[PDB]
């Protein structure tokens, strides 16, 4: 119920404005694109210390409001308003695991919520909209951190809004 | 709202904002002390503005009635949209003139093709963002169920109609959520959701108000 927010005490808006994603344990860290297997383009979103300001995101949903609550479902989106290249999804891929990645399809209702953890925010994933929500969390791996599935170890964000 | 006119000052005196701060939702005055909105609009502390059409500028003939009680329907589900009707009561009755009416509740629910009016302060760009400050105005019909399931498969319940134009260019966005859906002079919808903002095959998705007419009478006379 309670109102997503940003740094500056605004109310997030509904896909209107990009933020970007400030973590609390990472500060020198962003949000960005790399490869995780054999793969030619990259799809896997991590935290790259060689990438500040991150990559900015918009918060989408159907609901025709100007704010983003906690128990809305949501899409993630890089890239412009409208478009549907750079969605957020979760898939499973070795040696990651439930890593995050982007694909260029738009779900009406989105697998996301944006949740209250500790002094920030967390992303938390569903499957689907009913369930028992998982945190994602970061995955050690190449000198960088993999945002994956990590239950009861969630990320920890600040929204910074993109100016 | 997207592809629509300005009303004017005394044009929708049934139109209010729902505020805290700043404005994030419409309703609909229904009586002297009782506002209709979005189950999804509800939020603590609701600040009830009536008689904007400028929402930037103190006009003047404007009331800020800060809301008794916030009650969303109790068949409410945050995943489904389903029963996405809200109820706010004044603190105080408002003040009835030529910028503040109420409106009247649906006797019956209104069937295909009735032409009807939607008003918001709502983005009018189908891609990016622009708001007015000014209430704007759209004019469109409710659309036959058979294309509405078809358009938002598997998402569309009996409490819902869809509204608009199939071609695009013409319907209600982010920002107008709770806000009037006046077919024949009768509240028959509020503006809930869909996907995007008047793109091909997506049309508005508007909550079914005459559904919940006992239960806002009933309401209404509990509290």
């Amino acid at each position: 119920s309670s109102v997503v927010v940003d740094t500056n005490g605004q109310p997030v808006s509904n896909g209107a404005d990009a933020y970007y994603l400030v973590p609390v344990s990472h500060g020198h860290a962003g949000l960005a694109l790399a490869k995780i297997g054999n793969e030619a383009e990259p799809r896997a979103v991590v935290l790259d210390p060689h990438h500040r300001p991150g990559l900015p995101v918009r918060f989408e949903s159907p609901l025709r409001i100007n704010i983003i609550k906690e128990s809305y479902f949501l899409n993630i989106k890089f890239g412009p308003s409208s478009s549907d290249s750079g969605v957020w999804d979760v898939i499973q891929q070795d040696p990651i695991g439930l890593a995050v990645k982007v694909t260029d399809t738009k779900s009406l209702l989105g697998p996301f919520k944006v949740e209250k953890e500790g002094e920030g925010y967390k992303i938390v994933y569903y499957p689907e909209r009913g369930q028992t929500g998982l945190d994602i969390g970061l995955v050690h791996r190449n000198d960088k951190y993999y945002l994956a599935v990590k239950d009861g170890e969630p990320c920890v964000f600040k929204i910074r809004k993109a100016t | 709202i997207v592809g629509g006119y300005t009303c004017g000052a005394n044009t929708v005196p049934y139109q209010v904002s729902l505020n805290s701060g700043y404005h994030f939702c419409g309703g609909s005055l229904i009586n002297s002390q009782w506002v209709v909105s979005a189950a999804h609009c509800y939020k603590s502390g609701i600040q009830v503005r009536l008689g904007e059409d400028n929402i930037n500028v103190v006009e003047g003939n404007e009331q800020f009635i800060s809301a008794s009680k916030s009650i969303v329907h109790p068949s409410y589900n945050s995943n489904t949209l389903n029963n996405d009707i809200m109820l706010i009561k004044l603190k105080s009755a408002a003040s009835l003139n030529s910028r503040v009416a109420s409106i009247s509740l649906p006797t019956s629910c209104a069937s295909a093709g009735t032409q009807c009016l939607i008003s918001g302060w709502g983005n009018t760009k189908s891609s990016g963002t622009s708001y007015p400050d000014v209430l704007k105005c759209l004019k469109a019909p409710i659309l036959s169920d058979s294309s509405c399931k078809s358009a938002y498969p598997g998402q569309i319940t009996s409490n819902m109609f869809c509204a608009g134009y199939l071609e695009g260019g013409k319907d209600s966005c982010q920002g107008d959520s709770g806000g009037p859906v006046v077919c024949s002079g009768k509240l028959q919808g509020i503006v809930s959701w869909g996907s995007g903002c008047a793109q091909k095959n997506k049309p508005g998705v508007y909550t079914k108000v005459c559904n919940y007419v006992s239960w806002i009478k009933q309401t209404i006379a509990s509290n």
